């Protein structure tokens, strides 16, 4: 950083921050003061870049001074994700004693450069966003090739992953320690995106969210009292949509709405994402070197009631999945597809027959995302899978509800009472009813009074 | 009569099976796995008797005894403190780290009266005697004396060309006993020998059936220098987050464009094992073999002399 | 710039006072130091005019 | 292990037995005397975390603090199961002479340790079963960390498997000497189960 | 002032541009191949440079006049004639075996008129001066003469010290000379050197992005020793046959089980160029090391020294 004398920065709280593409980036809190811009461009000789900021912080940046950076880097113990944030915090601070001799509490930026829709298209370009309201809008936001490159890592090593011209796309998941979750794809150099490194972030933000989403006007409460019903008598289930519909959402929001405490659940996930306020519950996660396979395989060993599988996409585990289903576990999983050629050849590719699959798998969901200019809608566009036919077209599947995007609004189209009877007998099929007719936002307190 | 085995063999296999065992697997399982990736059969052979005493519940102190020729008292009761403790882990450590030592010892005083001691002499003395060559080419040279002196004056003024010839003595014996402010950059990083134990323990774990994970997460406990420690559980926290395996290893000059590109072919090949123990076997070779520690000789060899003639002739 | 000029404003009297006191406590410790040596001479110059 | 004096302990017959998730996990006898709970959690100044247990349990845990056991393990010639269960006991039996001098027939937890469905899911979390009449039932059998891993070891082990971080999962079978056979799925670590180390049986 | 480079390094580097001009690969593709497959910059700095003068049409020749200080006079003549008669690949070949010839010998005065040549001397006489200045320590030695004889008989009876010294001479000579039935056995077979050569050749033909059939079709005729160019057809004729490299190779016992093992994991890879590079690096480094020229000299060195003071003594 340079100004002209730090008394005039004092005077006119205004702080140069950095040159790029021959501009001074100047950080200012009175840009409508044409008086201290002019005398700042005159003094500099620089055409000048200016960054709207508050003055008390323009005033401590002022005061302080990417140098205290570029040696707190060399600090191993900081970037290590394995030590608690509270601590390592700690010592960012306890090191930047070394300047001045004080504790300087919560260093913006030092902290932020250590600890709905975000689009990072190119090198140069201002990021655009989906806003909850405001929906796609331009943002003061940009990156040249060095930062793009630099950012572009950042997100892929939080994520998990190693970009590289090797392996120039990537599409990961960050778990944000608020156990939350973000859809990342991105891409490294420009051979497979011209304009340059990219990337692109669709953000869950969760704590998982619940049957409080009939709010949403995404899934009827009638069809969630269904599927709570399906759900107790072991119905097995597949949550199918194109990428980002709410599959995941669904999939953990169905299995968070049920009192789950009285029956032993188990899941196989690639990474985290599921959040239950259930006890008995065993969560599984792939390791180096394991497959999906591995870990249902090595669980469907034990004594599962329930399996949850993130998502199949090994169908090697697929395969022990409707296995699992036909010694009459009750499994539930997650599927990348749009309708019903979509899934099944999706499920058949790697060896799982229909009549395995469609005739062990009980109810698929399709999830959609609709969109009207700016609402931004999830909805369960649909499905009961009756089973297979000798001499066939097999999967026979019976439509419960579809959803009309003209009047947004869930229709049952032909199902009965008569076909949802699949009961033991009289007293669990009454039971069924009940729940249908008969049967707070925060999962915790759901799952506490799906509980009751 | 029975003989032992190499110090090399020996160094190889208790360093497997330190590996093993610090990762968790039974004991019996560690047995198996290295007579399984074993080149000679005289080891295989062993192990897997040694293994067959373990299967009907002897100490492996107990079942190393059937072989008193090849593990003496000293390593049974290594052993055999480390499972009377609980233990038995930081033992084959030490272990391991011991019979490392006594390889390397070994190659290094042979290396080179053999042909080593021979040659050893041989330089040690070819420039003193090259000196005392010059110096007894008459009298009145370079800082000398004449003959007349009083020999105890004649000899103490010469000191310092026999003090000359000590210091190239000191010099030809150090360069033949060893061998045989950025602070990041002053660090000691991974060496030759640290990659060939990782390859070593990584193919051993692998071949065994354990996944890339789960040998990933023993070996980086297991992992003696602090900045392949670091480099290592990068690796691991790269590959976990579902990074391919040559990726978080092309990260790291330590690996050579080969090594991760026949990583690469593992992978898509699920002959990860394989490549490993090729890879740990040729580079087990390359360290054995070990080119600067025969530059630096020269270059100790001739300035000593040179400094020596320059020394008396001022 | 100003900040500096306040801090001027506010202290370096005693500051300016202060640098006074060490300059005439050097010169005072040099004026003792040139008093001392002519006694040394002066002694000096005694033990010459009593041997004569 | 703290409390604050051992006569204050043995007097109201209660136990801290561990401290988690800033608690003082107490094990109490009279969870209803009010009186005493005021008066640890006064005198320790720690919020506690109440287990009932029975109170000559307690009374026993107070005075070890596991002993006789902490000498008895470096006997190699007891874990031996080559060995016939009914030498082995005898050993235990006579090597405790070594303390008081008699054959203390039947140390219940001495063998406990060294000779439908059990739900063990993680760290610190009450084990769940399958009862042949209740079916599923909660428990009052809970391990944390240091337990649980060594519950796993032990269960891996008598099953004839190694189960490490770098073999993380195991699918065994034990033999019970009446051979009778039991499944056991078993986690160790929380690589695979982040929830901590893990076992299922169904007998 | 600018120095050539080192005798191993023109070595490494005109054996490789040899083999590949008499492959027929286009002057400026060999020139880019081995600056490619360099380790050292300065020489894949420089031969870049020497191609670019080619890519402008220049000679070879005229393009290795970039760098007078590292390719003399006689080098680049040699090169000329050869481009002027057609004969640019024998003259390369003829090159190469030269480099070869003149590393081995600089290795080999040194170890244990350039360097070589006043070593040499050095070397030669430095006993013999020992010696006549042991005997110039004034009158009545052992074996002498009293001055006042006449010199005819004084030279004569002394011709054992005059004989001691020139045998000494003959040894130091011989040692820097000499350094630097079933028929079909006593055929010399490839040796270590051939091996590395081999290896070389290929590992440059492969990296370059010739086939390995196009590469063995081009080495079987660059085959110095006569039962290799033997064994090469052989394992050419294999694998043009559909056999799999490894197992040609496996054939022949110049090969070893770690050689042919890592050449099998090459081909199930696509990196065998590299496998190739890594081994004939390892060869080459094996080659030079192969240290007896050298203790054998000190052994007659010291030793005939000793042989001439004894003699007279007695």
């Amino acid at each position: 950083i340079k100004l002209v004398p730090k008394e005039v920065a004092e005077k006119h709280l205004v702080v140069p921050v950095n040159r790029a593409g021959p501009s001074l980036i100047v950080a200012m809190c009175d840009p409508s003061n044409i008086f201290a811009v002019d005398d700042l461009k005159f003094l500099t000789g620089y055409n000048i870049e200016t960054v709207v900021a508050s003055e008390v912080s323009i005033r401590e940046a002022i005061e302080r001074y990417k140098g205290p950076s570029l040696e707190d880097i060399v600090g191993d113990v900081g970037d290590d994700i394995e030590v608690t944030k509270e601590e390592t915090e700690n010592i960012d601070e306890m090191a930047k004693a070394a300047d001045d001799a004080p504790v300087v509490k919560l260093v913006n930026l030092i902290l932020m450069d250590a600890i709905s829709d975000i689009h990072v298209e190119p090198y140069e370009k201002d990021f655009r966003v989906r806003f909850r309201i405001d929906g796609v809008m331009y943002e003061v936001m940009r990156p040249p090739m060095k930062l793009r490159n630099a950012i572009t890592s950042r997100l892929k090593i939080m994520a998990s992953l190693d970009i590289s011209e090797r392996r120039l796309p990537q599409d990961g998941r960050i778990k944000i320690k608020m156990g939350g979750g973000k859809e990342m794809d991105f891409r490294v150099s420009v051979c497979p995106t011209l304009f340059g490194e990219k990337v692109v972030m669709r953000l869950l933000d969760k704590s998982n969210l619940q049957l409080d989403m009939t709010k949403l006007g995404f899934d009827a409460q009638p069809l969630a009292w269904f599927k709570e019903a399906i759900d107790r008598p072991y119905g097995m289930v597949l949550v199918t949509g194109p990428t980002g519909s709410g599959k995941t959402t669904t999939l953990y929001s169905a299995l968070s709405s049920l009192n789950g405490l009285d029956t032993n659940i188990c899941t196989a996930e690639d990474p985290v994402e599921f959040n239950f306020a259930g006890i008995n519950q065993v969560q599984m996660h792939d390791d180096i070197g394991l497959n999906f396979a591995a870990a249902l395989r090595s669980f469907l060993r034990q004594d599962p009631d329930i399996i949850m599988i993130g998502e199949i996409r090994d169908f090697e585990t697929a395969e022990i999945g409707v296995k699992a289903a036909l010694t009459g576990h009750l499994v539930l999983s997650t599927l990348h597809t749009n309708d019903a050629p979509g899934t099944v050849s999706r499920l058949l590719n790697m060896g799982i027959e229909p009549f395995l699959v469609t005739a062990s798998l009980n109810l698929i969901l399709a999830q959609r995302l609709a969109r009207r200019l700016c609402p931004a809608c999830k909805k369960p566009a649909e499905c009961r899978d009756c089973n297979d036919r000798g001499y066939r077209g097999r999967v026979a599947i019976y439509e419960v509800m579809p959803f009309w995007d003209g009047l947004k609004e869930l229709v049952i189209n032909g199902a009965s009472a008569a076909e949802l009877k699949q009961e033991a007998i009289r007293l669990g099929m009454s039971s069924l009813r009940m729940s249908g007719l008969r049967k707070a936002t925060t999962l915790e307190e759901v799952v506490g009074n799906t509980a009751p | 009569g029975f003989g032992g085995v190499e110090g090399k063999d020996i160094l190889v296999f208790t360093r497997q099976f330190a590996t093993m065992i610090d990762a968790g697997l039974p004991l019996v399982q560690c047995l198996d796995i290295l007579a399984s990736q074993m080149d000679n059969p005289s080891f295989k052979k062993v192990l897997f008797a040694i293994k067959s005493k373990v299967e009907q519940g002897s100490t492996f102190a107990d079942a190393l005894k059937e072989h008193p020729k090849v593990f003496d008292e000293l390593y049974v009761q290594l052993c055999a403190a480390g499972e009377v403790g609980g233990i038995l882990d930081a033992i084959l450590n030490r272990l391991a780290a011991y019979r490392e030592k006594n390889e390397k010892l070994k190659s290094k005083v042979k290396s080179a009266l053999v042909a080593i001691g021979v040659t050893a002499v041989l330089l040690l003395k070819v420039t003193p005697v090259f000196e005392k060559m010059f110096a007894d080419f008459g009298s009145e040279l370079p800082g000398p004396t004449q003959m007349i002196v009083n020999f105890s004056h004649m000899a103490q003024e010469y000191f310092f060309h026999v003090a000359g010839s000590i210091v190239a003595v000191v010099m030809s014996f150090t360069w033949s006993y060893r061998q045989p402010l950025f602070m990041p950059v002053f660090g000691p990083v991974l060496r030759k020998v640290a990659v060939a134990r990782f390859t070593r323990t990584l193919g051993t774990m692998i071949s065994s059936g354990v996944p890339i994970l789960d040998a990933l997460d023993v070996t980086a406990k297991t992992a003696g220098n602090r900045t392949v420690e670091d480099a290592i559980i990068y690796v691991r926290g790269k590959i976990a987050e579902g990074k391919n395996i040559a990726g978080p290893l092309a990260e790291t000059k330590v690996f050579p464009s080969m090594v991760v590109q026949m990583i690469g072919v593992g992978e898509a090949t699920g002959a990860m094992d394989t490549m490993l123990n090729k890879i740990a076997d040729f580079y087990d070779d390359e360290v054995d073999a070990a080119a600067m520690i025969e530059p630096v000789l020269m270059v100790f060899l001739g300035g000593v002399v040179g400094g020596f003639l320059i020394g008396m002739y001022l | 710039m100003d900040k500096y000029l306040d801090q001027f404003v506010k202290a370096p009297p005693a500051i300016k006072f202060g640098g006074l006191a060490f300059v005439v406590g050097a010169l005072t410790a040099a004026n003792f130091f040139m008093v001392i040596q002519p006694t040394e001479e002066e002694i000096g110059w005694a033990v010459a005019e009593r041997r004569k």
